[PDB]
């Protein structure tokens, strides 16, 4: 019986992965720290063999079966072994696909928007924050999508049909089913999940949050009329050029124009740390004591001596990208473009938070070298990042004095920009989910692909374009996550997973106060439950990964209203002097 | 002692063994080159699929963790056979008045 010989090939593939794949991660560790012209060559020589040796085990993967496995430990250990990919077809059309993705990337990297001619640099978001005139910014707005929408239209959907051909070879419906059907669960009678039920599973999650959203969408109609009176409909929709972002997923730049009380803005950390002397080397030491005082194990000693935390000032070419590196087997390393700012402080617990999840599957082999699925990897990195803005930790660290008492409205301010960063982003991202869940199937015809993405934008989001365009536009393809090989549903799945993780954040440390002001520290008995859910990893299915957390095995976004329980009862007496509803015929360009 | 016996170019000279079908009783050795037998299969004599030859090697790196480090293990063993004892330990202190 070859059940233990099939087990033998698993750790035989890892021993040729602790020296082949671990140096290829170490070579990629070397490159984004040190950019030379010969460092990319052994990067490309290792990363190609990283795929090709994984293609070498894909030739012998289809010699064995999948239903001859009884025990559940190898049931998920072997499904990642037989993942072939798109290797069954020849080089007639797969080799042409990468020649489409490079010319779609050169126009997005070396793109110029001018007749004031600037790159896709952070300055792209700089005119959207400070400048308020439309006539100096109209040519930068329409000429933005005049050089992208006509360009990337006849090259995008030839990239999708190639994965829709290979989806049924992997027993998937489409390429969205490679993104949405990755939550497999097999086992007993209550363990079996089939793929096509997440479409209904995502509908009623926002049905309980839509009364929160229209309570917040009528919140912003009162004061932006004082800055643009002749553009915005009174009791309806909104134009497309006043969103704080070119797609309206970053509602952070507009926050000085949507602040609750102008008498006191939010508290930053750049004024008082210049006095006590706590530079960039200091709070990361208190960030490690924030990670080990909650029951989680200590950091390695090589994390203190062999790591590069601070920007090297030796003429070094650094990418300045905050990214967590999973090397594995105790080679726990980090790089971050470190300064003292608040946006760096919220992500200070993000990529550093990933290493405490990388030690959760440090016992786990190379085939399962991620979280329990693709969704819980980014959620636990952010479960401590949204709690890093807790004000009771900021008073106790010694930045504000003790006589500064926090009012009832002091919590309301930063939870609004918290609502505009994720909760305001869900009506933009959830329609983008049913964008690709219906254009990939084919119920909507060839030459009506422009208006249906806009029809989803007038009805659900309430955003109308102010200039008339033709059908050949690809404004939903204007994101480089959407255009290239990236999953965007992991951005929305990151929300609704850590929305329920903040529920188990309450009963672990025996919390009773307001849930948005949570601080898990000053408690060591919380950690005896935190080592229960992270020890299972990807070896157990995702239907068991929710049971040890909360006790319920269903999607519930009722803890989101428990996360903002002082914000809902406050919002009722604000915007009741308006009529709720939607008008899907208003347009600004009706000349 | 990873500070002294390793370099960045690859210290894979120390080899090891992961598995075999039988169970070695202690106090013997084997440098036998034996073929894996999964079932209804003959012996070919060369490597390939389902001919998993157990010549392996570790992945010694100087930065390779703090718990996944090389531990030079010396297991020192003491034997008696109801004989007059030869190996004596460290004796008592010697003083004279
Ligand atoms: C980058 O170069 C510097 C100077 O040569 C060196 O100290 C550092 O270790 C290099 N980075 C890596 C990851 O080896
Ligand atoms: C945790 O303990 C520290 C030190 O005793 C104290 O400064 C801090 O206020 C405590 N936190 C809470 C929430 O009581
Ligand atoms: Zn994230």
């Amino acid at each position: 019986l070859t059940e233990e010989n099939a087990k033998t090939f698993l750790n035989n593939f890892n021993q040729e992965a602790e020296d082949l794949s671990y140096q290829s991660s170490l070579a990629s560790w070397n490159y984004n720290t040190n950019i030379t012209e010969e460092n990319a060559q052994k990067m490309s020589e290792a990363a190609a063999k990283w795929s090709a040796f994984y293609e070498e085990q894909s030739k012998t993967a289809q010699s064995f079966s999948l239903q001859e496995i009884q025990t559940p430990i190898i049931k998920r250990q072997l499904q990642a072994l037989q993942q072939s990919g798109s290797s069954a077809l020849s080089a007639d059309k797969n080799k042409q696909l990468n020649t489409i993705l490079n010319t779609m990337s050169t126009i997005y990297s070396t793109g110029k928007v001018c007749n004031e001619c600037l790159l896709l640099e952070p300055g792209l978001d700089e005119i959207m924050a400070t400048s308020t005139d439309y006539n100096s910014r109209l040519w930068a707005w329409e000429g933005w999508r005049a050089e992208v929408g006509k360009q990337l239209r006849p090259l995008y959907e030839e990239y999708v049909v190639l994965k829709n051909e290979m989806a049924r070879a992997n027993n998937y419906n489409d390429y969205g089913d490679y993104w949405r059907g990755d939550y497999e669960a097999e086992g007993a009678d209550g363990y079996n999940y089939n793929r096509n039920q997440l479409i209904e599973d995502v509908e009623r999650t926002f049905a309980e949050i839509k009364p929160l959203y229209e309570h917040l969408h009528a919140y912003v109609r009162r004061k932006l009329m004082d800055t643009y009176p002749s553009y915005i409909s009174p009791t309806g929709c909104l134009p497309a050029h006043l969103l704080g972002d070119m797609w309206g997923r970053f509602w952070t730049n507009l926050y000085p124009l949507t602040v609750p009380f102008a008498q006191k803005p939010n508290i930053d950390v750049t004024d008082a740390m210049m006095n006590q002397g706590w530079d960039a080397e200091r709070i990361f030491q208190e960030a490690e004591k924030f990670f080990v005082s909650v029951g989680l194990p200590h950091m390695t000693q090589g994390f203190w001596a062999n790591s590069m935390l601070t920007e090297p000032a030796d003429g070094r070419k650094v990418v300045c990208h905050p990214t967590a590196w999973d090397l594995g087997h105790g080679d726990f390393r980090i790089k971050m473009c470190t300064k003292v700012t608040m946006d760096n402080f919220l992500t200070a617990h993000h990529e550093m938070g990933h290493i405490q999840y990388d030690m959760a599957y440090a016992r786990q082999p190379f085939l399962l070298r991620n979280g329990a699925n693709e969704g819980f990897h980014e959620a636990v990195g952010e479960i401590m990042s949204l709690s890093a803005a807790t004000p009771k930790h900021l008073k106790s660290i010694g930045l504000l004095p003790s006589d500064f008492q926090e009012d009832s409205e002091t919590e309301i301010n930063f939870l609004l920009k918290q609502a505009l960063t994720i909760v305001g982003t869900l009506p933009f991202t959830y329609m983008l989910e049913k964008w690709r869940w219906m254009v990939f199937r084919g119920e909507i015809p060839k030459e009506q692909w422009m208006k249906k993405w806009w029809e989803m934008k007038r009805e659900i989001v309430g955003v109308v374009e102010p200039l008339p365009h033709d059908e050949t536009y690809c404004d939903p393809a204007s994101l480089f996550h959407v255009s290239n090989d990236y999953s965007f549903i992991r951005y929305y799945t990151r929300t609704i997973y850590q929305f329920q993780f903040q529920e188990a954040l309450c009963q672990a440390a025996k919390y009773n106060g307001s849930l948005h002001k949570c601080d898990i520290s000053n408690s060591t008995e919380a950690g005896q439950k935190l080592l229960k859910m992270l020890s299972l990893g990807n070896s157990e299915p995702w239907t068991k990964a929710l049971e040890n957390v909360v006790g319920a095995r269903n999607m519930d976004v009722k803890p989101l209203l428990n996360y903002f329980q002082p914000l809902f009862d406050w919002l009722k007496e604000q915007n009741r002097n308006s009529f709720v509803g939607w008008n899907t015929e208003w347009s600004p360009y009706a000349d | 002692s990873n500070k002294l016996d390793s370099k960045v170019s690859g210290n894979y000279n120390y080899l090891y063994r992961l598995f075999r079908k039988s169970n070695l009783k202690p106090f013997e050795r084997d440098i036998s080159t034996e073929i894996y037998q999964a079932g209804n299969k003959p012996c070919n004599g060369v490597a390939g699929f389902n001919c998993y030859f157990p010549l392996r090697s570790y992945s010694f790196r100087p930065t390779y963790g703090v718990g996944h480090q090389p531990y030079r293990v010396v297991v020192l063993s003491f034997e008696l056979l109801h004989a007059p004892a030869t190996v004596c330990g460290p004796k008592k202190s010697t003083n004279l008045v």
